[PDB]
């Protein structure tokens, strides 16, 4: 006859999220207290990923409605107030600063400040940028909204590849359709151990240091013909900026605490000099016209470009970190032709006292990098944003990086946590021994 | 490997049922705290290997009240009532997936589970006291 | 381009009965009442937000939006808005006897 | 509580600027993006824009690019747009929207309101 | 329902061991952490499921080393010693809840313990090795 | 006592296997949190607990997945392919401690664990679910 026949370890899951986990690679090389993403204690993980493909089957994916992005997003701002939590405070530093121009972009600000001893006061000089300062006969521009506290110079702020890994008894899918557009089915999925090398950067309008595809551009968005999600243009080449901070900058360290020291940029010498990203000009031709052949199947008529109308500071230009000091650079010269070695030069300017994710709290202070300044952007998406309601004629695609988990899910689209359900029951034609 | 015949048919599926028990726990393999350091992955680690030895522990529990805790195959003497699904065994084994049978009889499994552990473990038991009292 | 009629007949015990055409048509409909601003009735075109009664609904055809009120009051005369996601209708007036 | 309340109505001279603040209360004014949109008295509700009150992000329509202007004090939960180059044909009332209690995330249509600011000009 | 015949007769009470076996550690039906939201509440949780296992292992661990692992009722070979109760049968099975049975005996249970790891699966694994080597 | 035959014959040894099987998790008889007091210590202390959980279930579920779940010495039917070690009976058993043997053959236990679960815990039951099928 038919009776139930239950089977420990059947292949079935159900759509289910759970609490991940970081594993960085065996590179545990630090000789100092660093790696803020790794912090203290994110563990080893697997020499050999177990990357186990299947078939036969095919499961639908949401990188929109996915779960990972709200939980890289937590942790990459926990990590953010944890490694700043026993770093040095800025409170005696928001006093009248006296501010004298250099000829430029740089103050010559003097200040107040309380020595070790609690009764004798100093007065030192610094260095601070033009858009670190608003006018009040100065003050640093958010010492009357929340506190300031300074990054450790001990640590750094590159970000290693860490992955994301799934706890026993969950697992990870990974969707291997070569141009696969996000929400939808994914004709060959893998269940992997966990995620591949996932860099955390930060960045607006522009993915740095990602993952590349492999056939062509891949355009994704929620709806495409909604106006009000960022579209994500992920890259099929990578075209080469090199950032620089082509300016010598010396450290200055000012006594204002016991133990807390306070590093600020101390006399320049050299040429004053702008910083600069110099974003080919043959690849990115090439770039943004590949760009437009998968943006003109989209839509039937042509499509143009123009930057950013407005916002904060930090989304109209393009804002990152490079090498401890975080850039703003002005990227009107890439959106700027109408489409249907002579490279193109970005002003960046640079500022110190950064306020990343806008939470009202914790607002570091980036000490200055002595001597000259130079990293390696890579560029392995875009981030657009739709035009509004207008003639069918032609559409505006304006740059704009708004909340950060755009960034994540450029690199967490492949992939899906599931909870594996052992415990199957299924009839057969087998009996166990009778009692009787 | 793991979930490896996710997309095969339950005749070659379950004939490697013994990859999907091994990885579910393990686990140790991988980390044993680890104390090689001595934040927010630790109590993020934490929460993760509670949760994976409590959901493991529910699976062997059921299987232990089924009378099955040893085995990952096991037959009863429940019959399997035609109210459930009304498919043969050639049109179940031989021709569909694991995947989609846990979809269509997921309203009544809780009630199957129900007759798994009162109609023979509650009963064979008590049979079985009965019976080895002579 | 998202056309609606201006006025529809009706009265209380039949059902009033707008037709609403183009892209993405019927995304959202507003009841506006005159004097203050819009309030949404349904969403996603057949879709009902909470606050509103129950005898407001939508049904959806291949690109017209088709809003049907069943069991009218004199409460219910305002101006009625067919949306698509930026773009909006020209505007429809109740009418009762 | 989840309310907008917007400032009061406006009459100015063409080529002046005005400024139609909207306050949010009663919900998480950052996570929820604003929109702006028109209705002129006897005429189709025209949509200006919308802007999210993380970094601001503004977005415009073509009829009032380089004339809009939206910012916004998210210390105090307001919402801001600032018209310029007004002339004859920009009189309406102008609503601040936003989409909170609802379960779609497609960010359309809208469900809560303004009180409403009629400006002719 | 859970500790429902704790004053019914052993007999009546025995019928239904598997109700009280069910919650010991779940538990996971009713939470997992919760991570709906993502504090004192937070590791006074975590410490309870932690000992939630730690009760219901020990369990499984004492039931293991008597060789009574998938069952809930077994029989032994270790005799009843009559120092440790001289009821009898009829005088114990039902006319005595178990309430009132653990009161009087708790005093040499260890021991009891004890014979039931020695006399019995420390003795029966040794001859049932030399049982199965010809 | 605990470990207390670890340089005794494997035959010696072999009798009080139970003794180095209850303290692997106890553990509840000496603290269960402790909730007398209600730290660098509670920290430290918890991870432990969660440690010896989660190694224990390790060899329960190698156990399980053998189909020697419920007993500590069980006898299988893979052979013993002598490359593993050329040893005769009465060289291991009454001339050598269990050290020395660990130290000799944990080369090549992995695929021996692997022999143990393929060979005839999903072979067995393959057979033993076509056997009960008449
Ligand atoms: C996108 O990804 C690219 C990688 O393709 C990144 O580019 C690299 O960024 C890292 C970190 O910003 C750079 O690494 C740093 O280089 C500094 C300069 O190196 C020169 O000087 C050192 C010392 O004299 C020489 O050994 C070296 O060969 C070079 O001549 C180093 O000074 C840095 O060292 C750090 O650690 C040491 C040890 O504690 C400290 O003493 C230092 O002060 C410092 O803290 C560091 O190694 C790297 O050079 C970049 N290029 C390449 C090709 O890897 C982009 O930054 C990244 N962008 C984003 C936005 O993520
Ligand atoms: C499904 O996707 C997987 C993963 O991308 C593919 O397997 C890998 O890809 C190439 C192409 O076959 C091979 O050279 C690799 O060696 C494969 N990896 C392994 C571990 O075997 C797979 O080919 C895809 N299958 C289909 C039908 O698209
Ligand atoms: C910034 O201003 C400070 C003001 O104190 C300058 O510091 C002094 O500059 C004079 C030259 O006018 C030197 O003679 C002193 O030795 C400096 N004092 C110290 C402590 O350095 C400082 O040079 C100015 N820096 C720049 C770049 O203009
Ligand atoms: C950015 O810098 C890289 C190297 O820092 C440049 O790439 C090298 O260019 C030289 C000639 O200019 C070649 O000889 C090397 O082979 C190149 N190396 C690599 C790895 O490509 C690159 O040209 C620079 N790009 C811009 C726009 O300045
Ligand atoms: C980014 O650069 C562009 C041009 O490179 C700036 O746009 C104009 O620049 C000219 C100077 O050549 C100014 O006179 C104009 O006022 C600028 N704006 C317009 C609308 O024409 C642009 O301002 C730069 N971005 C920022 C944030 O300053
Ligand atoms: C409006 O409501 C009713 C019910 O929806 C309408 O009945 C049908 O409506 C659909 C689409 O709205 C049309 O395609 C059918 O042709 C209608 N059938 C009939 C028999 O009318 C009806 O048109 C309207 N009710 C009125 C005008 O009283
Ligand atoms: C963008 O969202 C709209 C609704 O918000 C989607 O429109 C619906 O699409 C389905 C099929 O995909 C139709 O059956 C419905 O009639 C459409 N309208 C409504 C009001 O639901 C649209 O599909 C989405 N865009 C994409 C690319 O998925
Ligand atoms: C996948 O489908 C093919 C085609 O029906 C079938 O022959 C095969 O057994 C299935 N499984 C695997 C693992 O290829
Ligand atoms: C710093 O203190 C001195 C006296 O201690 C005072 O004269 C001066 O105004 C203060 N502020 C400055 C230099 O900005
Ligand atoms: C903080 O100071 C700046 C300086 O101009 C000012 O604009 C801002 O309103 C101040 N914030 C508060 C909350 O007063
Ligand atoms: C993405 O592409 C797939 C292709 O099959 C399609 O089914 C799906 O609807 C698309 N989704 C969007 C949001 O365009
Ligand atoms: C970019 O490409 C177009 C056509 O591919 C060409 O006409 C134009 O000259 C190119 N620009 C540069 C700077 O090479
Ligand atoms: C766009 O800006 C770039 C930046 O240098 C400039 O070279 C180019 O001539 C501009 N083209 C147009 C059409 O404005
Ligand atoms: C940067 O881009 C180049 C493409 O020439 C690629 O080879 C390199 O791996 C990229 N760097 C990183 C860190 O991915």
């Amino acid at each position: 006859d038919l009776w139930v026949t239950v089977y420990y370890g059947v292949p079935v899951w159900k759509e289910a999220k759970t609490t991940l986990f970081c594993a960085s690679d065996a590179k545990a090389y630090d000789k100092e207290v660093r790696n803020v993403w790794a912090t203290h204690a994110c563990v080893p993980t697997d020499p050999n990923p177990q990357e186990i493909v299947l078939e036969n089957v095919t499961e639908n994916f949401n990188m929109w409605k996915n779960d990972m992005v709200d939980q890289m997003h937590e942790d990459i701002i926990s990590l953010w107030d944890q490694s700043l939590k026993p770093c040095v405070k800025l409170t005696p530093l928001c006093v009248t600063l006296n501010c004298k121009n250099v000829n430029g972009e740089i103050k010559n600000c003097s200040f107040n400040t309380t020595t070790e001893l609690r009764d004798k006061k100093q007065k030192v000089y610094a260095l601070f940028y033009k858009p670190d300062v608003v006018p009040l006969e100065y003050i640093l521009i958010n010492c009357n909204s929340s506190t300031i506290t300074q990054a450790c110079p001990k640590v750094s702020f590159d970000p290693i590849p860490i992955h994301y890994c799934a706890p026993a008894g969950y697992a990870i899918l990974k969707c291997n359709n070569k141009t696969f557009n996000g929400t939808g089915p994914c004709n060959n999925v893998s269940t992997v151990q966990c995620t591949h090398g996932i860099k955390p950067v930060v960045s607006t309008q522009l993915l740095l240091n990602g993952s590349l595809a492999e056939e062509e551009i891949i355009v994704r968005s929620e709806n495409l013909t909604n106006n009000i999600k960022t579209i994500i243009v992920h890259l099929n080449k990578s075209v080469e900026i090199n950032c620089t901070r082509p300016n010598n900058n010396t450290r200055k360290s000012v006594r204002i605490g016991p133990g807390q020291w306070f590093y600020a940029t101390g006399e320049i010498i050299g040429d004053i000099r702008e910083a600069h990203c110099n974003i080919s000009r043959e690849t990115w031709n090439s770039t943004l016209i590949q760009v437009k052949e998968k943006l003109r199947e989209h839509y039937n008529k042509t499509i143009k470009f123009e930057p950013s109308s407005g916002g904060d500071l930090e989304v109209t230009t393009h804002s990152f970190n490079c090498r401890g000091e975080f850039f703003y650079c002005n990227t009107t010269k890439l959106f700027n032709e109408t489409k249907l070695n002579k490279t193109i030069i970005l002003p960046c300017r640079i500022k110190q006292i950064i306020n990343m994710w806008q939470e009202v709290g914790r607002a570091m202070y980036a000490p200055p990098i002595e001597g000259n300044i130079t990293c390696k952007s890579n560029i392995t998406g875009l981030l657009l944003t739709w035009d509004g309601g207008e003639n069918s004629t032609e559409g505006v695609f304006r740059p704009g990086g708004g909340n950060m988990k755009d960034n994540w899910r450029s690199e967490l689209y492949k992939y899906k946590v599931v909870e594996i359900k052992p415990l199957g029951v299924a009839p057969t034609k087998c009996k166990r021994k009778v009692v009787g | 490997g793991f979930l490896g015949a996710a997309g095969s048919t339950m005749g070659a599926a379950s004939m490697t049922l013994t990859v999907q028990a091994r990885q579910l726990l393990s686990g140790i393999v991988q980390q044993q705290s680890n104390l090689l350091r001595a934040t927010v992955w630790g109590i993020k680690q934490l929460q993760t290997r509670v949760l994976a030895i409590e959901r493991y522990l529910k699976d062997q529990q059921l299987l232990g009240l089924w009378g099955c805790s040893g085995k990952l195959i096991c037959c009863t003497a429940v019959p399997w009532n035609s109210s459930w699904s009304n498919k043969s065994l050639g049109d179940i084994w031989d021709n569909m997936t694991w995947m989609q049978w846990d979809r269509e009889i997921s309203n009544y499994t809780n009630t199957i589970f129900r007759l798994l552990e009162e109609s023979q473990n509650q009963q064979e038991k008590n049979e079985k006291d009965l019976l080895a009292l002579d | 381009a998202l056309t609606q009629p201006r006025s529809v007949s009706g009265s209380p015990g039949q059902s009033v009965n707008i037709s609403c055409t183009g892209a993405y048509s019927g995304l959202g409909w507003y009841q506006q009442h005159p004097g203050r601003a819009p309030k949404l009735i349904i969403y996603e075109v057949n879709r009902r937000p909470s606050g509103v009664s129950d005898r407001f609904s939508g049904s959806k055809s291949g690109n017209t939006a088709s809003l049907t009120i069943s069991g009218l009051r004199t409460e219910d005369e305002a101006d009625y808005f067919c949306s698509a996601f930026e773009y909006f209708g020209e505007g429809t007036k109740l009418t009762v006897l | 509580q989840v309310q907008l309340v917007q400032s009061r109505a406006e009459v100015k001279k063409p080529g002046a600027s005005v400024k139609v603040s909207c306050e949010a209360s009663g919900y998480n004014f950052v996570d929820h993006y604003i929109h702006w949109v028109r209705q002129a008295p006897g005429q189709r509700p025209q949509w200006v824009g919308w802007m999210n009150p993380q970094w601001g992000q503004v977005n415009y329509a073509r009829t009032f690019q380089g004339r809009v202007t939206m910012t916004r004090d998210t210390s105090i939960d307001t919402a801001y747009m600032q018209l310029n180059r007004l002339t004859s044909g920009d009189t309406a009332v102008y609503y601040c929207a936003t989409q909170v209690k609802l379960d779609s995330s497609a960010g359309y249509p809208f469900d809560i309101w303004g009180q409403g600011t009629m400006v002719t000009v």
